[PDB]
């Protein structure tokens, strides 16, 4: 009960108005700090204990902040447009070695994304799920997570079917995207985790905190 | 554990 | 257009009436067989182009699998009943090394097919989703599979609100289900492969060509 | 390449 996409919508519009993996990783450390602000804006999320928040966060903070990004990038032509105002054109991720993991986010995400028309308010619905994630282990209260993120894609799907009647098939669409962006956010991990034990690519405290453990 | 995170949630 | 739930309820039905590793990976090579033919039953699976057709089981097999063993294990206590007639509880999984994973299928995948009481109806049309994966990489035709995957919710969307009008948000809770399937996939298949490597634990010519390139 | 998986869905 209480989720309106309205409250959800102004959440995604208050926190968003040489190497690329190095630029990449430097924009992820800055978006975590961002993440923080959105979340405590997406109803309800706040009024958990606070080590339960912690568990959300640490647990979907990869896949939340690639949903961003990707939906950002969809006026970009081939590559991803970063929160520092950066571009990581899809060549140059391919001469770092990132090539592989950057075309799935194109190809899955940013294209999906665009061919659809995904809005802003969609988006953080998606996003709202995402964190809202029952399956994060060591919550407190689970059955409780679970009632929120109902509640998120019950309002999503009423937005849908109004906003675009014409497409019954839409709301389905933006649930399918999911397991794209869960696979997608786990490979990320991977190649962060081995960037971390090769030591090359500066890391910053705050993504730094996120690979530790668990 | 969860430095950062917890003094950003609590503000 | 067409693709009726009685169909893929019927391929459903057709299909299924010492180390607990050896034994799950026997009874993954045997059904393996079982799963062509249970696609060979999804309408329009067959009129594909054959080489997309094993793009899409290569691709899915794995989690194809899962969901299936995953509903089948619904009534066992605490783990999961195999295809070759052999229990695996909890314990003797954990005593095997494979705990964590196995945990995993029983909390974000048996413990919630049984707490919604997903209908065998409802879990063929979830794989047939999984089968018809328009992210599948070499596909000849993508849109052509994403209108069969668009097809398949059609119907289950529809097979719900009607079978269970007092649950408006089962349909959502059944694709939900999907990003937990697709990660407990990808950690099944890392763990597979390191057994490969190892050399212990034999696995079978089918399941072998399955861990082959790419 | 994919010898078992072509053979059975061909037949
Ligand atoms: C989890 C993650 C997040 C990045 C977030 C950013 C860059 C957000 C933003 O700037 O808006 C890491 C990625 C996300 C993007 C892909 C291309 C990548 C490749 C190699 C190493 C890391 C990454
Ligand atoms: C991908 C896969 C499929 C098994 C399929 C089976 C056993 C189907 C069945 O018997 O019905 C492998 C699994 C699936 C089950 C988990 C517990 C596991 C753990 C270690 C190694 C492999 C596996």
């Amino acid at each position: 009960e209480d989720m309106p996409v309205e409250r959800i919508l102004e959440a995604e519009l208050a926190v968003e108005p040489n190497d690329p993996v190095t630029n990449i990783c430097q924009a992820a450390d800055k978006q975590l700090f961002t993440l923080v602000e959105w979340a405590k804006r997406i109803p309800h999320f706040s009024e958990l204990p606070l080590d339960d928040q912690v568990i959300l966060l640490r647990a979907g903070w990869n896949e939340l902040l690639i949903a961003s990004f990707s939906h950002r990038s969809i006026a970009v032509k081939d590559g991803i447009l970063l929160a520092t105002g950066l571009h990581v054109h899809r060549n140059s991720a391919h001469s770092a070695g990132v090539g592989a993991i950057f075309d799935r986010v194109l190809t899955e995400l940013v294209s999906k994304m665009r061919d659809m028309q995904m809005d802003k308010t969609e988006l953080g619905c998606l996003r709202a799920i995402v964190l809202f994630n029952p399956d994060s282990k060591g919550l407190s209260n689970p059955a409780e997570v679970e009632a929120l993120r109902e509640k998120v894609y019950a309002s999503l799907e009423a937005y849908c079917k109004h906003k675009y009647p014409e497409q019954p098939g839409r709301f389905a669409k933006l649930l399918l995207r999911l397991p794209a962006l869960r696979s997608i956010g786990l490979k990320c991990l991977e190649h962060l985790f081995f960037f971390k034990l090769i030591g090359d690519t500066p890391i910053d405290t705050f993504l730094m905190e996120m690979l530790e453990a668990p | 554990k969860h430095k950062i995170l917890h003094r950003l949630l609590q503000d």
